[PDB]
RNA sequence: ACCACGAUCAAAAGGGACAAGCAUCAAGCACGCAGCAAUGCAGCUCAAAACGCUUAGCCUAGCCACACCCCCACGGGAAACAGCAGU
């Protein structure tokens, strides 16, 4: 009722930024193999409107469905950047981190 | 939950955590460090799982 | 180990090398005709492309190189 | 640029009173009277001081990148003279691939240090190709023709409109 | 109500994390002091041999 | 094969059954051209 | 309902999903994006199988496709049982 786009909220990795104000994002879902009964990753490509062109290749982003498609393949918009590439902020503690190590200690604050 | 997009990330933060994105746009953060898998299941079932009453009604 | 299989491989290979020696000249003509036809096919595919695009002729200055002639 | 030959060895630079010695001793304890390895060590120390936050920590990814960059420069200098040294060509290519992997990890983990490493060492990071397939004569010629035909189609469309 | 409960649980786990991190920092301080003394001794020996 | 390889390859693809002299038909009508004997 | 408020049913349009074999079909050749437009950028799909050839009505309270042929049917070939009985 709010949108004609099937996928409403999706999380992906940005794999392309060569289009103006548009980010090419790779979204992985878990699909059960009918024979092996094991979950494997299935990939799909989405084009997300990035008005400010703040997306970099490799960062994890959240995409929200547009009310209607603004182009043939652009049906989504960048709601936020969940993880900036190489600039991750730990949501649990709110401190910068490099991989599994704290760049700034939680105790310091 | 076949229609819920589940995605995994490895060695990106010093501590493990779960994040749920809701249709309203609200985000639920669950810290799971020091917790057993059964505890995580119970917690997520309690906070975002349908209760048995709704399942029996369905 | 299978010495029959290796001896069968030897006989098959030796017989094959006799055939190519006997018909070496006929093979060369077949190969050159095949290369001619393959070049013609490549040119036809290129022409199909610029015809479907809309151009009535080839792109200006373009000449289909001979990529198969030795 | 290489360190000047008068520079002291890495192990003989903090010795007390090393400036109060004779000129002959200074020459003997300099890069002029040493193999290329000491000179590469001096490059590594200089790069560490110029780039990394803690020059003493050789265990960081940035330090490993600097060391492998020095090694790659040494291999390239060797191969300029030794064109037919296949083993050293292999070593150079393998080291380049390893440095690319380390740079990818650094970019994924610490972007600020990644930028500092890229600027300091003059490394231009490139993303890997998506597909690995031979570009034979037929494909290359066909792709060139397709690009030309697209250009001509664009010109004609501009003329029509 | 459930969201508020989850947030409270997160805060409790954060307090426990702070306590554990403080203990780890104290132990790290002690160990680092020990190895720093050892490195200083090694540096002194290295410098003596060079002199 | 590993589970990943099995998932990649997928279910076994059985080649189509070979058609015999009757071409998958019970019987066939025919006209005799010549009769003879074989050893 | 018919006074519509709306329910039921269900086209066109938009999003998603959706058969089999062959990779000795490996590249497709304009397949994208941004801007009110003017126009600008050079991009888009693809070994997680694009593009292509071949096979087959299907997921059966039923559904899809066809209604002699040229996909279609202004038009042409031409004069139509793939309705029942029948030849
Ligand atoms: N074909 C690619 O360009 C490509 C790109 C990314 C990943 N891969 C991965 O490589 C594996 C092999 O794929 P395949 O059986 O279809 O190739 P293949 O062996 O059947 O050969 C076809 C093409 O794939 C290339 N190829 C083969 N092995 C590769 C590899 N390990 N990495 C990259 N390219 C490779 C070959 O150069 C060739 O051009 C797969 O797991 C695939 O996910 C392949
Ligand atoms: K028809
Ligand atoms: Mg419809
Ligand atoms: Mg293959
Ligand atoms: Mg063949
Ligand atoms: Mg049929
Ligand atoms: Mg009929
Ligand atoms: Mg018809
Ligand atoms: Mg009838």
């Amino acid at each position: 009722v709010r949108s004609s786009v099937h996928a409403r909220w999706i999380v992906g990795k940005v794999i392309g930024t060569k289009m103006q104000k548009t980010a090419k994002v790779r979204v992985t879902r878990l699909v059960l193999d009918p024979y092996l009964l094991k979950y494997f990753n299935k990939r799909k490509t989405y084009f997300a409107h990035d008005a400010l062109q703040q997306c970099t290749v490799g960062d994890i982003v959240l995409l929200r469905a547009l009310p209607v498609p603004r182009a043939k393949h652009v049906k989504h918009e960048l709601a936020e950047i969940v993880f900036k590439v190489g600039k991750v902020i730990d949501p649990v503690t709110g401190k910068p981190c490099a991989g599994t190590t704290y760049l700034e200690s939680p105790l310091s604050s | 939950n076949p229609w819920v997009q589940i995605m995994m990330f490895k060695n990106m933060t010093p501590s493990p955590f779960l994040r749920f994105y809701l249709d309203s746009g609200e985000q639920v953060l669950v810290d799971v460090e020091t917790k057993s898998n059964k505890e995580i299941m119970e917690h997520i079932r309690k906070i975002l799982g349908k209760n048995e009453e709704t399942l029996r009604e369905e | 180990k299978n010495v029959l299989k290796i001896r069968r491989r030897k006989m098959n290979h030796h017989k094959y090398r006799k055939l190519v020696k006997k018909t070496r000249f006929l093979r060369r003509k077949v190969q050159e005709g095949r290369l001619r036809r393959k070049q013609i096919k490549f040119e036809k595919d290129l022409r199909r492309i610029w015809l479907k695009a809309g151009l009535k002729e080839a792109p200006e200055g373009w000449q289909t190189p001979k990529i198969y002639l030795r | 640029d290489d360190p000047p030959p008068s520079t002291l060895l890495k192990d003989y630079q903090n010795v007390p009173g090393i400036e109060k010695v004779d000129d002959v001793v200074k020459r003997l304890l300099s890069l002029e009277m040493a193999n290329k390895k000491e000179m590469l060590k001096i490059k590594q120390e200089q790069f560490m001081k110029k780039i990394v936050a803690n020059p003493e920590d050789t265990r960081s990814l940035e330090a490993r990148i600097i060391a492998l960059s020095v090694k790659i420069r040494s291999y390239e200098e060797h191969l300029e003279k030794h064109r037919k040294d296949k083993a050293h060509k292999r070593y150079l290519l393998m080291s380049i691939d390893q440095r690319k992997k380390m740079l990818k990890n650094l970019r994924n983990t610490n972007y600020d240090v990644f930028e500092k490493i890229c600027w300091g060492l003059g490394i231009e990071y490139t993303f890997p190709p998506l597909y690995y397939r031979r570009a034979h004569r037929r494909f290359v010629t066909k792709k060139a023709l397709c690009i030309r035909v697209f250009q001509e189609t664009q010109k004609l469309k501009k003329r029509r409109r | 109500e459930l969201m508020a409960w989850n947030q409270a649980e997160n805060r409790r786990l954060h307090e426990l994390r702070i306590a554990r991190l403080r203990q780890e920092e104290r132990e790290q301080e002690q160990r680092q002091a020990l190895e720093q003394a050892r490195k200083a001794e090694e540096v002194q020996a290295w410098a003596q041999r060079k002199e | 094969a590993t589970l990943n390889q099995m998932h990649r390859l997928g279910p076994p693809k059985r080649p189509p059954r070979k058609l015999g002299p009757t071409e998958g038909r019970p019987q066939l009508k025919g006209v005799v051209l010549c009769t003879f004997t074989r050893k």
